[PDB]
């Protein structure tokens, strides 16, 4: 036979390999594959999927719909803090988003966020809000004038229903590790830009609900078996 | 954002709503004599049934937890839909879908709705169970969520709505085609799909090949002392078809 | 900047809009995002346990397992994933012989794909061990772990990853209906000899020439009932994902 | 007195891949992980592994820290996480090392 | 021999020194769009920051061992371009540095100046210890060399000069783009650099991207009452760049 | 399967090997090369670079920039010696200087050194030196005319700072091995020209700095794991 001679890596199992191999059914003939609709070719499409964080995340909420959601002070001439967050996209909550998720099943990311906010409050009411994003390596802000200072968004209430708005990417590095230990990326912060204001006998509350997507700037890499779920001992059946 | 709407006898609108995305863009249609299965030329009612129907008034309140219908089940009763779908082992229909919800100016809170595929419901009970017939296929009469005393409990689904009644976290579940009945936002929303299957049509009674879920996202309140309102939804079937004609299924 | 996201489509699309921007080569690519990827990396399926019997060894020494996806949880939520999924697959073997006794010897094993329909081996002399047609493949001590291609195989143009109904008389609900592979087999080849053994095959696949269909949200707590999407656990309660905080106003 | 056969799994885990915390540990399974195998008579492993970094190129050395201030040089920088390694034959009645 | 520099608003010369090599030949230039990261178009303070700013006096003697410094760190103060640095997350800059340090026709010693990179500084103390961010970055205040009781001991640098801080062998430290000061050769020095990382821009106060060394190579010496010298550097950024503007970083 | 038969060599690993090998990550993708300063090809750059001798190699001067320096005496009418050196690339002190290093990774050498000296005395101060070769077979000298029979150079030291100067390659052997045994290169050797004359009340004194480099000349062979460091025990974390 030829002369041959073999290098090693030879008679390893690697999981994560590629190369062609021998049929088990040869002569076998798949189905044809019908025009079924949804079709897709990579996990990008689904990070373009906005969903809801749920923001909310204590007790008091957490085993219901009210996580997605948080309440608003109609009663309150203040400037102040209505929520914040982390930035990293598999902190929590982020991580239980489904681009958490697809970002959890990867080491690395990039690009900027997408995130979307709706006036979910009576038709009759109006407001306009701050939301706004800290570039790191400092405190989570504690006046809006700070947040103010951070790259934000104003938002016009007007008869349209959400304000979109994005993190810009200022990572150092062109990537960022998809999990953070000692390390962090910044965060989203949310402020009274006016008072909220209802009508007179309205109910004296608002809600709102905040979404988020991959922009078209957004890539991963280093897909990894996620930290988000967890096996204990044999799935029954 | 005003819209009409009009399939084989019978019209709708709303003059406040955003238009359906159309499910994964695939505007509804026949089946392809390059795809097909079944042999015969099948039943095509058209007019006669690729036209609306709609289910009995549920109704919401802050303290209602959610709805859903199991598809074609939810319409087995819809007169020629629903005999056509009965007589024959097998069919496919696509759906155009529209659910009704108009409140005051004065009111708050918000719905999504979410078409959903095979949307494997789990079972209430832990260990070895598995959901009922009866329940998988609650006809127009749907399910409604709620706190209590549901009989035959090892044969039920869950009722846990925020875990997507199988176990996957809501607010993800804009991953399927979506709307958010928003009470500023719309009055009304609304949504289209084509059929869909693994299959290139498939066994109705036996299989709900589409599902929809309409859920409490935010609690309904106003002042006013109408502190409910009515939801109901119509649907028309899409491209309509049947095949293997025989009885009557019971 | 501005949107309804009511009407279901993604939200105000573009990140040049609210940041003034200088013109960057963002040149990174999606390829390892792409599902010839995600799904194309290997992992275990299921875990083929057994013990050689001497009292009866031409009776018990073999094993059967019910072809699925649904109880090993990383390649589950792969799959769960999706309405359907289609794919051809490698499948790897890895074969491994743990010592009750001083030595091993030399030891071969059968493996058999079993189709629905095929006799099922009842012992390990069963005349269903000839397989004329059926794919049965053989390893041994010191040979190199086993692998075969095996095609997209259902009768659907796809795999249900989950299903909503039944099979014709209503019981079985969702996948226990249309995933119905039939089953692998193990059995010792290697006539009775003196060395009390346990035999462990982990087999492992890897999607490949996969296409995929409507993605579905990610399972969010702990399996419980492979083809059911059952979650609610005995004696416990549904401790997700989510993490709770004291305050949403601190990060 | 003997060995018998005996099979050894090596993974390649990048940080946050859940690190095996037992020689029985789901985390064994690698969907994605670069894992691989080696048994009593095989020849020697090996792959080609790619250029790493989020970087252009490995710091050899670097001068400051991870945001808050510890850990000061390649020890923030070199984050590449963890090779592993554990026996895949079953229990057995052999007291061996393996050392590779 | 004979030089004179303009940069930004401000002007150097010598009139006995011999001409910088470039680092590595590349003249300084901004990021390209070809390589970059960060998405913005970042902040140019151009003539207001890409000029020179100098450092506190130092002065030496025969008795004296080292001087250095780690760059942003080292102009933290320096007006605009210490506050762009502290108000942005990254930044990039290379660097012009001149190094001040005539004498009379009649002294003797020479001092070897090395830029140097990432120059990662090896603890004092023995065992499981790293230097503390206090004396990483010493700011504009420095590190001098001294032969006594530097408090925090376990987290100070080592001052083994003649090792380079970091257990290599001086003398081939020429291995850096360098100069010598020889009160012969010439009355000043001078090295200028482009920005360098792994990464096309950095997190300035973070890590010290560029390091500054002089080093009392042969002892200082004159029979004049003036038994010692002042040094001082100037330096300043080039092509200087902020990305990620927020608040002032503490 | 096309007939094959298998030569010895097989199934080993050989640290020093060259072969294609597998993928343990396909489809991945490495980080682009930014157009970082201070690229590299080879080691012979390296060896162009001047560095240093710890010409004085004593305890009087070891702990110290000292060794890397010698002290001369203006106050001395003779011709004697300085100092002087082996050639060696790998020997003591040369060993140390980074071309010393990178021939201590080796195992062959040739070509001609560059060899560089500095005046860093008082500018005021005047003097001629004498910086020799000794061709080796023969004991280093002990007259500076001994020296003046070896290839050597006579140091003007006008206005310019430095004199450099190269030992000529001289082996008979187109290379030499890079540490001798029971071996020699030959000698530098350096002597008092003229008498060192500093003009009245100049520190009575004077420093000289001492450098070496490959010249374009240079070249290696036999990659090896250097003499030149030693590691005992485990390297701890």
């Amino acid at each position: 036979g030829l002369p041959v001679f073999i290098t090693p890596g030879s008679g390893q199992f690697l999981t994560t390999d590629d190369f062609q191999s021998p049929c088990a059914l040869p002569w076998y003939h798949p189905t044809k594959e019908i025009s079924i609709p949804g079709e897709v070719k990579n996990l990008v499409e689904i990070c373009q999927v906005d969903s809801l964080v749920p923001i909310n995340n204590t007790d008091t909420y957490i085993n219901s719909e009210n996580m997605y959601s948080v309440v608003l002070q109609s009663s309150i001439n203040a400037p102040d803090k209505i929520f914040s967050i982390r930035t990293d996209v598999a902190s929590q909550p982020l991580a239980t988003t489904l681009i958490g998720e697809i970002s959890s099943y990867f080491t690395h990311w990039t690009g900027s966020l997408r995130f979307s906010f709706m006036f979910c409050g009576t038709a009759n009411t109006t407001v306009k809000l701050l939301l706004a994003y800290t570039p790191p390596g400092i405190a989570e802000p504690t006046t809006r004038k700070d947040a103010m200072l951070g790259t934000h968004v104003i938002w016009d209430v007007g008869l349209q229903s959400t304000i979109s708005m994005v993190v810009p990417w200022i990572s150092a590095s062109h990537y960022r590790n998809t999990s953070p230990g000692r390390s962090t990326s910044g965060y989203i912060t949310c402020w009274y830009q006016t008072r909220l204001v209802i009508p007179p006998q309205t109910p004296p509350t608002a809600r709102l609900l905040c979404f988020v997507s991959g922009c078209k700037d957004f890539c991963l890499r280093m897909a990894r078996d996620t930290n988000l779920h967890l096996q204990s001992g044999a799935i029954a059946q | 954002r005003i819209i009409q709407i009009t399939r084989g006898d019978s019209t709708i609108t709303s003059q406040d709503v955003a238009n359906a995305i159309v499910a994964y863009g695939v505007w509804p249609h026949y089946l392809s004599s390059k795809d097909a299965s079944a042999i015969d030329k099948p039943s095509q009612p058209d007019t006669s049934s690729n036209r609306f129907y709609t289910l009995r008034s549920v109704t919401w309140s802050s303290s209602s937890k959610g709805w859903w219908w199991k598809l074609p089940d939810a319409l087995k009763d819809m007169g020629i839909f629903g005999e056509n779908m009965f007589y024959h082992y097998l069919g496919r229909s696509g759906y155009t879908i529209h659910v009704q919800c108009n409140a005051s100016k004065f009111h708050q809170g918000t719905l999504i709705v979410a078409l959903i595929p095979e949307h494997q419901i789990a079972s209430a009970l832990h260990g070895n169970v598995n959901v009922g017939y009866n329940y998988t296929h609650p006809g127009e009469t749907g399910r409604e969520v709620k706190a209590e005393t549901r009989l035959n409990p090892d044969l039920q689904p869950t009722e846990e709505y925020w875990l997507n009644f199988d176990g996957t976290l809501l607010g993800n579940i804009t991953i399927f085609p979506h709307q958010f009945i928003n009470l500023r936002s719309n009055n009304s929303a609304t949504i289209i799909a084509p059929y869909v299957n693994a299959v290139p049509m498939d066994s109705m009674r036996s299989h709900n090949n589409w599902s929809l879920v309409i859920i409490p996202i935010c609690p309904l309140e106003t002042s006013s002392a109408i502190n409910t309102i009515p939801i109901t939804i119509s649907i028309s079937p899409m491209c309509a078809e049947f095949s293997g004609a025989r009885a009557k299924r019971q | 900047a501005l949107d309804a996201a009511e009407t279901g489509h993604t939200s105000s699309v573009q990140p040049e809009d609210v940041i003034e921007t200088r013109y960057v080569q963002t040149s990174q690519t999606r390829d390892e995002m792409s599902l010839e990827s995600f799904l194309g990396r290997s992992g275990c399926i299921h875990e083929s346990k057994l013990e050689v019997t001497l009292a009866n060894y031409n009776k018990e020494n073999f094993t059967v397992w019910a072809i699925n996806l649904q109880e090993m949880a990383q390649i589950r939520r792969k799959f769960e994933l999706f309405t359907y999924t289609r794919f051809d697959s490698e499948i790897t073997l890895v074969p491994c012989i743990s010592a009750l006794s001083q030595d091993i010897g030399h030891i071969t094993m059968q493996y058999m794909y079993v189709p629905p329909g095929a006799p099922v081996p009842n012992s390990r002399d069963d005349y269903a061990w000839q397989s004329g047609t059926n794919a049965s493949v053989f390893w041994q001590h010191g040979q190199a772990y086993p692998r075969f291609s095996l095609p997209f195989l259902s009768v659907a143009s796809a795999y249900y990853m989950f299903y909503d109904g039944y099979d014709e008389q209503d019981q079985n609900y969702g996948t226990a209906n249309t995933n119905n592979m039939g089953s692998l087999c193990s059995r010792i080849v290697t006539e009775k000899h003196i060395h009390k053994v346990h035999i462990m095959t982990r087999i492992y696949h890897k999607a490949k020439h996969v296409k995929a269909w409507c993605p579905r949200p990610p399972r969010a707590l702990e399996y419980t009932r492979a083809h059911r999407t059952n979650f609610k656990i005995e004696d416990r309660s549904i401790q997700t994902a989510i993490v709770t905080r004291p305050i949403i106003t601190t990060a």
